[PDB]
């Protein structure tokens, strides 16, 4: 029962965040 | 930087040829041809080592940081500190 | 030199760790993966060089043939020379394999996986062992024909 | 250089608006009177200028350094967390009018 | 025979001291020691760093009275190449190349030497961000840069200065918005003081140039593009504008306080070079200008006192001529004048330390330095007495 590191820091490439927030700005 | 340094050191007087020698003699760089550069720079390195010995003879802590030879036909410049041996071929004037 | 390089690597890693950066352990793990691959490459190079030297500084192994109570005797015999050769190649392996790991047990304390990290497969180790067995076999073959002379005393006038 | 449609992030602020504000400021002491709507617009732009220029310089610097990060892919995994907080702050700020 | 060790030692840049001494010694090696009134002395025009470029600022190093810093805005010739161009020029030996170069990502507006440290150079840019550069180190990037915040400067800064001695120094800067901010040479990431200068009814003053009385800290004097001169106490008992001057109808471009110190106290005399050829002179105690400069129109830029002579100064005109003005001998005609060849849009002038020569800027980047007459450079107690009596004329 030696603990193994969980999911590491994700990248979430800039383009995906940009398009998500572009959609959010469009809908707001 | 490399190219900018050579250009600014050359265009200050239209020097016939200069290469950067950061090693103890035997440089592979050339400015007009391989032999006249490399062999003469090695000979300069030997002579400036002898001159450094000469200036250390009077007092060992002395070092030669500047050297120029202006003869009837050529001018030779070198400013060695630890490995930066400069070469300049120029008219006596 | 490998030890100082690894020590400086670990010092840089610790400097990063004390800075409290983000997402370190997997980065350390993949650095260890790359460095163990490089260690395996250097180890195969050194091992193959040692093997071709056998066929890298190598100690000179010596043993003598003597006779006591009119019986031909070996000091040491061939098998002890074989064991010394095995110990020497073990030490040659440990030159690289004793290197410590990089971390934020015994295997985890210092890296022992380069044999599985072999890029060319166990062939280099296999050919090293083959060279050792060939050398010892030729040595004992020479001894056997040479040692045969001891039967003369066994056989009275 | 890239086939994809880059969603480059900008700042909703024209840099030349302050030029109009300084023009108005000069004209007031010059004796020329401009309409009060222009006065209010110029005053608002002048008072809101430092925030807007700070925003645009900050976003330009963050972009430049993030493209520097992605230039060396061996570092992005470590730098991911800081980029995560930066993205969270951007997400918080974008919804603002 | 090496092929890569020399190549890699060339690629590795350990040439800081190497390049420093090479630059400092080869220009010396240019010397030709082979065994076989106004008058121009040295004209400087860097082809690479001043080709069709307008000088943005000029200064003289008090610590080293042989060094000059020159500033340049963005270059319309090419935007891709570095815009903010800063030049360092020396007179150790004649040479076309500048002694040092410097670049700032924004257009450089003003720059000056540091009194606290004899090597650091500070410069104000068009983005309102003070720029720090170290002369000893061989770098092109700014060493330090103030943050662009509301508390710090945001509008373009046109005047930066360091007040106090070498142990009580203080870097003071003014933005064209009207913010006054004090920094220290050690750290350039936070304004030690910050306060938006206001004259009355909470309206700020669009300061163009600033001057301070010689030998005095605090109680600053500022000039505004609005056409008014203001006296602003730095801290005192109350910070802000302390005096409204009548000023000049056109914008005030060059303001300077008297610097020559002798048997009499003339540090209160203020000269302002406005946009209408009108160099207006007065004292802080009088709300009106004492005398007016009128020989032409259209923008004499700046006025600079001669550090050695009490009644002599210089002022350069946009038309392309520098006229030397002395008060003791004349009050209506220039005592000396000269025009730079080609009649260029001469920008600015700067009196050197201890006088005896003048530095002139230009819109073409060809700055010219030259001396003055020996009969006119040296003052005397008679000069101070006659200046005092001419001040009493009106």
């Amino acid at each position: 029962r030696k603990l193994v590191h969980d999911k590491e820091l994700a990248a979430e490439d800039e383009q995906v965040f940009l398009m998500k927030q572009q959609s959010l700005l469009a809908k707001q | 930087e490399v190219e900018e340094t050579l250009k600014r050191l050359q265009s200050q007087k239209g020097v016939q040829g200069i290469i950067v020698v950061n090693t103890e003699g035997i440089p592979i760089k050339s400015t007009m041809d391989n032999p006249t550069t490399t062999q003469y720079a090695s000979l300069m390195h030997s002579f400036i080592l002898k001159a450094r010995s000469t200036v250390r003879d009077i007092d060992p802590q002395n070092d030669l940081t500047f050297l120029r030879i202006r003869s009837k036909k050529n001018e030779i410049m070198v400013a060695p500190d630890k490995d930066y041996f400069l070469i300049v071929i120029q008219n006596p004037t | 030199t490998f030890s100082e390089i690894l020590n400086r690597v670990q010092k840089a890693v610790d400097d990063l760790n004390l800075h409290s950066y983000s997402n370190l352990p997997i980065w350390v793990n993949k650095l260890d993966m790359e460095i163990e691959r490089i260690l395996g490459v250097r180890l195969q190079a050194g091992l193959r060089a040692w093997t071709q030297v056998l066929l890298p500084k190598i100690k000179n192994v010596v043993h003598e043939l003597r006779i006591t109570n009119q019986v031909i005797y070996l000091n040491p015999p061939i098998e002890e020379c074989r064991y010394k050769l095995y110990q020497e190649m073990f030490a040659w392996k440990m030159v690289v394999l004793s290197l410590p790991r990089i971390q934020s047990t015994e295997e985890e304390k210092f890296y022992r996986n380069a044999l599985t990290r072999m890029p060319d497969g166990p062939v280099a180790l296999e050919e090293s062992y083959s060279a050792v067995m060939g050398i010892v076999s030729e040595v004992e073959q020479y001894v056997k024909v040479w040692l045969q002379y001891q039967c003369l005393w066994d056989m009275q006038a | 250089g890239r086939t994809g449609n880059v969603l480059k992030l900008k700042v909703n602020f024209l840099p030349e608006i302050i030029t109009l504000s300084k023009e108005v400021r000069n004209l007031k002491w010059l004796g020329f009177r401009v309409p009060l709507a222009i006065v209010n617009k110029a005053h608002q732009a002048n008072q809101l200028y430092p925030f807007a220029i700070s925003l645009i310089e900050s976003v330009r610097t963050y972009e430049r350094t993030c493209e520097k990060v992605e230039e060396r892919n061996t570092i992005s995994l470590l730098v991911a967390g800081l980029k995560k907080e930066v993205q969270a702050l951007i997400a918080e700020g974008i919804a603002l009018v | 025979l090496t092929e890569e060790e020399k190549q890699q030692i060339l690629h590795s840049e350990e040439f800081l001291s190497f390049f420093d001494h090479s630059t400092r010694i080869v220009e010396r090696a240019l010397s030709e020691q082979i065994n076989i009134k106004l008058s121009l002395n040295r004209q400087f025009f860097d082809e690479r760093w001043s080709k069709h470029r307008v000088v943005s600022c000029l200064d003289w190093s008090s610590q080293y009275p042989e060094l000059l810093v020159a500033s340049y805005n963005n270059n319309e010739d090419a935007p891709h190449e570095p815009d903010g161009v800063a030049l360092v020029w020396n007179m150790k030996y004649k040479k076309t190349t500048p002694e040092y170069v410097f670049h700032c990502q924004s257009a450089v507006m003003s720059a000056t030497f540091a009194k606290f440290h004899p090597n650091l150079v500070v410069g104000g840019t068009y983005s309102g961000q003070i720029v720090l550069w170290d002369n000893r180190s061989n770098k092109r990037t700014p060493v330090q840069r103030t943050p662009l915040s509301a508390a710090a400067h945001t509008h373009p800064v046109y005047c930066v200065n360091v007040v106090g001695t070498q142990n009580a120094h203080n870097l003071i800067s003014i933005s064209t918005d009207g913010k006054i901010c004090s920094w220290s040479l050690d750290m350039l990431s936070h304004p030690q003081d910050s306060m938006e200068l206001v004259h009355k009814q909470s309206k700020a003053v669009a300061v163009t140039s600033m001057s301070f009385p010689v030998g005095d800290v605090n109680n600053f004097v500022v000039g505004s593009e609005e056409g008014s001169v203001y006296t602003a106490c730095r801290h005192g008992s109350k910070a802000g504008i302390s005096e409204m001057f009548e000023g000049h109808q056109g914008p005030i471009t060059g303001i300077h306080c008297h610097a020559a110190v002798g048997a009499v106290d003339f540090s209160h005399l203020f000269v302002t070079s406005s946009f209408d050829w009108t160099v207006k002179l007065w004292t802080t105690k009088n709300n009106k200008p004492l005398y007016s400069f009128e020989d032409n129109a259209d923008y004499v830029y700046d006025v600079m006192w001669s550090p050695t002579h009490p009644a002599l100064f210089a002022c350069v005109d946009g038309m392309g001529r520098l006229d030397l003005w002395n008060l003791n001998n004349d009050t209506e005609v220039p005592t000396a004048s000269i025009s730079v060849e080609g009649n260029p849009a001469l920008n600015r002038v700067r009196w050197t330390h201890s006088g005896r020569e003048i530095a002139v800027g230009d819109s073409e980047g060809q700055i010219v330095i030259y001396d003055v007459g020996e009969q006119i450079a040296v003052p005397r107690n008679d000069e101070w007495a006659r200046f005092g009596r001419t001040l009493a004329e009106i």
